[PDB]
RNA sequence: AGGGGAUCGAAGAUGAUCAGAUACCGUCGUAGUCUUAACCAUAAACUAUGCCGACUAGGGAUCGGGUGGUGUUUUUUUAAUGACCCACUCGGCACCUUACGAGAAAUCAAAGUCUUUGGGUUCUGGGGGGAGUAUGGUCGCAAGGCUGAAACUUAAAGGAAUUG
RNA sequence: GCGGUAAUUCCAGCUCCAAUAGCGUAUAUUAAAGUUGUUGCAGUUAAAAAGCUCGUAGUUGAACUUUGGGCCCGGUUGGCCG
């Protein structure tokens, strides 16, 4: 019940969304700062847009969000994805083969390096 | 009908199906028309020459439109073992 | 079909595309011929006569290592039966089936199989008179079915 | 107006099915348009558990239970909340729970 | 009404006509 | 499926379609030249004899017919006709 | 059982252009089967078919192309005079300029049109459009 | 302003796309009203029911208008629009949006000779809705259009002259009526014939050479 | 097949089946029994004549609550009962 | 009339072998798809995958016939395949959707998330179904990464593959961007190998 | 008209209820279930879906029968078999893809292949009542069954969803 | 369906319609009626598939028999022709 309307949802969301870089993480000038970037009627409205502000930002800095974030997310997102683990080990150095294995190949007409084997039971 | 002093009649002749080569509608919106390249012995989808397959809305409903396509492109040398004749 | 059930099931026999086949037998068709004779004479009924021909020796089928039918060669031979082979198996199986209604009348499954079974017997008695291979006025009944089973 | 496919039982090819009657009330039903349940009850429900391992002269035993066939009517399994009554989208649910 | 108990009556009905006319005739 | 090779079927096709269901029917059966040991007692028999035959020697039985196709006898030499 | 093989044959086919399909496998290939595919190829609505000749009746197996919306048999083959086809194919055929109406007459098997051109009625079997 | 947001209002912008045929062609689904209003201006828009529907509600009952409306141009193309609002002019603007989205051509054919210029349908048609259903079947020149006042106002926006309608089931229902033929127009555009049957290639159309200069 | 036999030999079964079926219509049954002219009171005739009787005064059915203020005729032609209205506004005291 | 250079080559063999990509379906199958031929005991239901490579080069060829990438659009909404279908973004155009499939996209032309793309790419249409509806009702065409197991239902090219693999699908989504990228002039160099490999196509847990 | 008539159980013998319980719910109990001479022929006798034929939507474990498998374990392992699995079936009982098919809709592998209307046949219906009521004719010992109206009356009766 | 004290419906005064010396009413019959259905109706729930089966009349009832080719000409065609 304490969350607030879907209007100063999407207020606090436009926001952030096209002033991230002005803002900061402390809250008294999130408020200082919201009060001279956003025309709001109510100082009680002010207050909880700025609080909700903080509270998405610490989530953000603690917890990961999809793309409500500034590019930022997106660079990071793009610097994260292309981190390779290490070096390329294990990439098909393991090539071990067995009948089925060889019989499509073999169908197909385009003969590789296969080595039979199968279970040794 | 066709009448032979000249008089061009029958405004906007329909575009006809290639899979079952029955009729595409007016508003049927579900007909496609499949736009594939040729490649001419440089590995380059060359702009201005392509081939096209139209499937209709009642092929796609039908869901052979995939196999249609195959044996399509097989008929015009487009693909080469998708689709045996013979099943 | 299944003229006197519900039931449709098929299990008939595919008679192959070959019609003179396989030829490589070196008895002629009369050793063929004298064989049905000999097994009519000892007193089979012509289809018990055309499969254990078929599975004694290698036949595609007597109509294709003949000339003729089983039944044609019977008859021109003259050791046809005096009913055809379906009439008498029709009427040995409503006697059966009278004996048991007199055992145990209280049988109305038998007494409804037994009507069935004479309705099948009158329809080909029918078919037979109009082809004319049985007499006109040639009629089934419970009496004289006693005399022409055996 | 056919509310149920099923017809509201389990005859399909049977022609008819002695019946056997609900233990509470014993109103006019079929045996397979019965709500024959497989009803599973403990010992003590899981109350007096302490007391039967402390009592009992061989501890730490498997400790089975009561199995038995309860043949139920429709109107008294819908007034003892025996089975549910679902909407028409979802009265197909063949899995039970 | 009911239709079983319409045919009860009717029934009796019926019945009590039959004995009424084979009574006068 | 829409279009498909109804004039030639493959092999394997076709012996999974029913006998009677293929372009012309042809019989599921064939002819077993058997022998039993000793006399040659060469002789012919369908796959689905039917029948317990046996060669005029003596009691030699060189079939025991179930629903299907026939059981063979222990020890005996048969060829695919 | 089998009453009419020509029209379990056309509805086969019915079935066959429907669904889309350009093959269909036909039993028992009779020969009024057999005429009346060769007027749907000389009128090019059918477009190819192949007589396998099993020893029993036959099989018909036609390459078909979607240039024909529906055909159907008339059953019973009704007697039919000269106002009689002009009553016939003004009722089952679209238009008048397309579809063939056919009937078995003295001269051979001939769609409605050239029954009229040769003069001669028959009886009415089925259409083509 | 216009500013129509879609690829066809883009291209009819730059004017690439200058026909109805073409658009019926390619039958690219359209999505505005200002498209079909400045490709073929020589329209008329007639209503001939709009009707009161009822939704009992706790304390009363709520009415909405739903109106039915036929809109087209006098040579070929035709469309009808179903819409329920408040008001009987929204609902006429409504109706009018959907049948000017919903706009379809119309095969005209001769009932024989091909002297002159098209008279009557092409083949005989069926469409149903519901359970009213309506065939139209190409009357001979100078009979007229012969359907119930409903059809017989659609066919004079039709343009075709001359057709012969046959209807069964309940077509006291005119929403369903009207619909039926709206199918059956749409089945003899969408039968075939041998003039059909003529050469049909078509090659690559120019879609792809004037897609490259959209927004987006 | 649709129900119905579709023989080229069947118009005798077709015939005896629209026979039967005909009866199943009021108008076709009635015109063929002969309702109208035996058991209508007109005798089968447009108009008849009569002598009045008396005054009735039935009332209306819901919902309506007035007195029509019909007559009682005795037909010449048969002598049966019936009961006339007065169709117009104070016909009554002419038709007494 | 193909040059006859866009044939198997063992390296790209090799790399579906090693991804197991050959391996479709369990048992059950669609009797659509003539792609699984002697499929042996166990389940093994084996791919051809010179149809596998002749159905990815003929997507290819479709996308590169394509002229305005930003038009081309692709759909995944399977952890699996939001990766890839990001790595295809990044490769070149074929503007993406990730998450969840918004119904509404391809047609209600006021929504925000509209899109019209002059095709759709799929990877599993048992999760992204919502897409290949779309496309049927705004007559668009779809290529379907389907598996033998797959509804094909309203799809025109059919890639015969494996969903239930990580690398296979990854795999063929990098020989998808790879070819579209030869077949537009992004490799122009034919013999040698492409610049990376689709071990792009992955996740690392932490 | 006989045999069991033990037990329950149309009819019939009690109370919180009553202005009324001769109704539900206590107990008891006649007629009443297997069977000699047999009748009766009705049921929501229902799949409210005639029968015989031909082609068609992820489709499996299946019920009876047949075929093939380094096929799985054993009996008497390596010399039959039975059971199981994997495929192909032929025949019979059931269903959820926003079905392109049909239907007014529920819904339907048939209720599809029917306004683009015709595979062969049998039976039934023509608004609701009166009324399954007949003066009649047949069968039955009866109860009753089959056949079966009309006079007159009525603007509705009804089916399928959708809003509380 | 209207009329129970603002009745556009009853009675009456101005205007309009079928028609013009012709119109209104009653009873039949035809189209309407694809509510008799051969064309061409319905039978799961709107009325309707006999409780089930057998069977005479009646209706209907695999396929095949000269399917096939060459030359000439009494006769047509807005005719590759004014």
């Amino acid at each position: 019940g304490r969350v607030r309307t879907k209007t100063v949802k999407r207020a606090s969301k436009a926001l952030i969304e096209r002033y991230y870089p002005k803002l900061t993480l402390d809250f008294q000038t999130n408020k200082r700062l919201c009060d001279e970037i956003a025309t709001i009627q109510s100082k009680r409205l002010r207050n909880k847009i700025a609080g909700y502000t903080t509270h998405l930002m610490k989530r953000i800095q603690k917890g990961p969000v999809r793309g409500i974030s500034f590019k930022l997310q997106e660079e990071e997102r793009e610097r994260k994805d292309q981190y390779v683990p290490e070096v390329s080990a294990l990439d098909l150095s393991r090539l071990n083969v067995d009948n089925q294995t060889s019989d499509l190949v073999k169908s197909l007409g385009l003969k590789l390096p296969l080595s039979v084997i199968n279970v040794s039971a | 009908m066709e009448n032979d002093k000249g008089q061009l009649v029958e405004l906007y002749v329909p575009r006809k199906c290639s899979a079952t080569n029955r009729i595409i509608k007016a508003d049927d919106h579900a007909s496609v028309q499949i736009n594939v390249a040729k490649v001419d012995e440089e590995g380059r989808a060359i702009p201005g020459e392509y081939v096209t397959y139209a499937l209709s809305g009642y092929v796609r409903s039908r869901g052979e439109s995939d196999d249609s396509l195959n044996r399509l492109a097989q008929n015009d040398g487009l693909l080469k073992n998708v689709w045996s004749y013979s099943r | 079909g299944r003229m006197h059930s519900a039931g449709k099931g098929i299990s008939s026999s595919a008679i192959p595309y070959s019609r003179n086949a396989p030829a490589w037998f070196k008895l002629s068709s009369e050793s063929v011929i004298e064989q049905i004779v000999k097994y009519a004479r000892k007193g089979l009924t012509p289809s018990q006569i055309g499969v254990l021909l078929r599975d004694a020796h290698g036949v595609t089928q007597a109509r294709v290592i003949t000339g003729n039918k089983i039944m044609r060669i019977l008859k021109s031979n003259g050791l046809a039966p005096e009913i055809p082979e379906d009439l008498y198996y029709l009427i040995k199986k409503a006697v059966s089936v009278r004996k048991h209604l007199e055992r145990n009348r209280k049988d109305k499954d038998a007494k409804f199989r037994l009507i069935l079974i004479e309705s099948r017997i009158h329809r080909l008695a029918r078919y037979y008179r109009t082809v004319a291979v049985l007499p006109p006025n040639w009629k089934y009944e419970s009496a004289t079915a006693s005399a022409l089973v055996n | 107006p056919k509310k149920r496919a099923s017809n509201g039982r389990n005859k399909k090819g049977r022609g008819h099915v002695k019946p056997v009657r609900c233990v509470n009330c014993s109103k006019s039903i079929p045996k397979d348009k019965a709500i024959k349940r497989m009803a599973i009850r403990n010992i003590v429900e899981a109350a007096a558990v302490r007391d039967l391992s402390e009592a009992s002269v061989y501890p730490e035993y498997a400790l089975p239970k009561t199995y038995n066939k309860l043949h139920y009517c429709v109107s008294c399994a819908i007034h003892a909340r025996i089975v549910r009554v679902r909407s028409r989208e979802d009265r197909k649910n063949r899995a039970p729970p | 009404m009911r239709a079983k108990w319409r045919k009860k009556r009717t029934r009796r009905l019926k019945r009590k006509r039959r004995k009424v006319r084979a009574r006068s005739k | 499926v829409l279009v498909q090779d109804l004039l030639h079927p493959t092999a394997a096709s076709e012996a999974r379609k029913h006998k009677l269901k293929t372009l012309v029917q042809g019989p599921r059966s064939y002819f077993l030249d058997v022998k039993c040991p000793g006399c040659l007692n060469i002789t012919t028999v369908f796959s689905h004899a039917q029948t317990a035959v046996t060669c005029e020697s003596c009691s030699t039985i060189l079939c025991t017919p179930t629903g299907g196709k026939a059981k063979l006898s222990e020890g005996t030499s048969f060829r695919r006709k | 059982t089998r009453s009419s093989v020509l029209a379990d044959a056309l509805n086969a086919i019915n079935n066959a252009e429907k669904t889309g399909k350009r093959q269909v496998l036909i039993r028992p290939s009779s020969k009024v089967i057999i005429k009346f595919l060769q007027v749907m190829q000389k009128h090019g609505y059918i477009g190819e078919f192949e007589y396998i000749d099993d020893h029993r009746s036959g099989k018909i197996v036609v390459q078909l192309n979607g240039r024909l919306n529906k055909c159907g048999v008339i059953s019973p083959r009704f007697n039919v005079k000269i106002g009689d086809i002009e009553k016939w194919t003004a009722n089952l055929l679209p238009a008048r300029q397309f579809g063939y109406v056919i009937l078995t007459t003295s001269a051979g098997i001939m769609d409605h049109e050239e029954a009229r051109r040769k003069h001669v009625s028959g009886k009415i079997l089925g259409f083509v459009y | 302003g216009w500013v129509p947001v879609t690829k066809l209002g883009r291209l009819v912008k730059a004017g690439k796309i200058t026909t109805i045929e073409e658009i019926f062609l390619h039958s690219l689904p359209v999505k505005e009203f200002q498209i079909i209003d400045t490709l073929l201006p020589g329209l008329q828009d007639e209503v001939m029911n709009i009707k009161p529907v009822q939704k009992q509600t706790r304390a009363g009952q709520r009415t909405r208008f739903k109106a039915v409306v036929v809109v087209g141009d006098s040579n070929g193309h035709v469309g009808l629009g179903i819409k329920t609002a408040k008001e009987v002019a929204g609902a006429i603007r409504a109706g009018i949006i959907i049948a000017k989205l919903s706009v379809i051509p119309i095969r005209r054919g001769y009932w024989g000779t091909n002297l002159g210029q098209p008279h009557s349908l092409a083949t005989k048609t069926t469409g149903k809705c519901g359970s009213v259903t309506v065939r139209l079947i190409p009357a001979p020149r100078g009979s007229g259009i012969v359907a119930s006042p409903a059809v017989k106002k659609l066919l004079q926006l039709a343009g075709v002259e001359d057709v012969y309608t046959q209807s069964n089931g309940k077509t006291r229902t005119l929403e369903n009526t009207l619909k039926a033929a709206f199918v059956a127009i749409g089945n003899t555009y969408g039968f075939l014939t041998p003039n059909l049957w003529a050469e049909q290639p078509l090659p690559v159309s120019p879609l792809d050479i004037y897609s490259d200069e959209a927004s987006a | 097949g649709k129900g119905k036999p579709r023989g080229l030999n069947s118009a005798r079964k077709l015939r005896v089946h629209r026979r039967n079926n005909r009866w199943a219509e009021n108008n076709y049954k009635k015109r063929l029994l002969g309702t109208a002219f035996k058991s209508s009171p007109f005798g089968g005739s447009s108009h008849a004549k009569g002598i009045v009787l008396e005054k009735l005064g039935i009332e209306s059915k819901q919902p309506n609550s007035a007195i029509r203020k019909c007559v009682r005729v005795q037909l010449i032609k048969n002598g049966k009962k019936v009961t006339a209205f007065v169709p117009n506004d104070g016909c009554l005291n002419f038709v007494d | 009339s193909l040059p006859a250079t866009f044939d198997l080559t063992p390296e790209d063999a090799q790399l579906l072998l090693a991804a197991n990509t050959h391996l479709g379906a369990r048992n059950v199958q669609v009797h659509q798809e003539p792609y699984v031929f002697n499929a042996r005991p166990d389940g093994v239901h084996v791919i051809n995958v010179g149809k596998t490579w002749e159905k990815l080069v003929l997507a290819a060829r479709i996308i590169a016939a394509i002229p305005n990438p930003e038009d081309v659009v692709a759909i995944s909404s399977r952890t699996f395949g939001q990766r890839a279908v990001l790595k295809f973004a990044a490769h070149t155009g074929a503007t993406p959707i990730a998450g969840r499939f918004t119904p509404g996209s391809f047609t209600n032309y006021i929504t925000r998330s509209f899109k019209e793309p002059r095709l759709v790419i799929v990877t599993d249409p048992r999760s992204d179904a919502q897409a290949i509806k779309e496309a049927s009702y705004v007559n668009i065409p779809v290529i379907a990464l389907t598996d033998l197991d797959s509804p094909s239902e309203f799809v025109d090219v059919a890639i015969p593959c494996n969903n239930r693999g990580k690398h296979s699908i990854g795999l063929i989504w990098y020989l998808l961007a790879r070819e579209v990228l030869r077949l537009r002039g992004a490799l122009v160099d034919r013999t040698q190998p492409w610049s990376i490999m689709p071990d792009l196509y992955f996740y690392r847990d932490p």
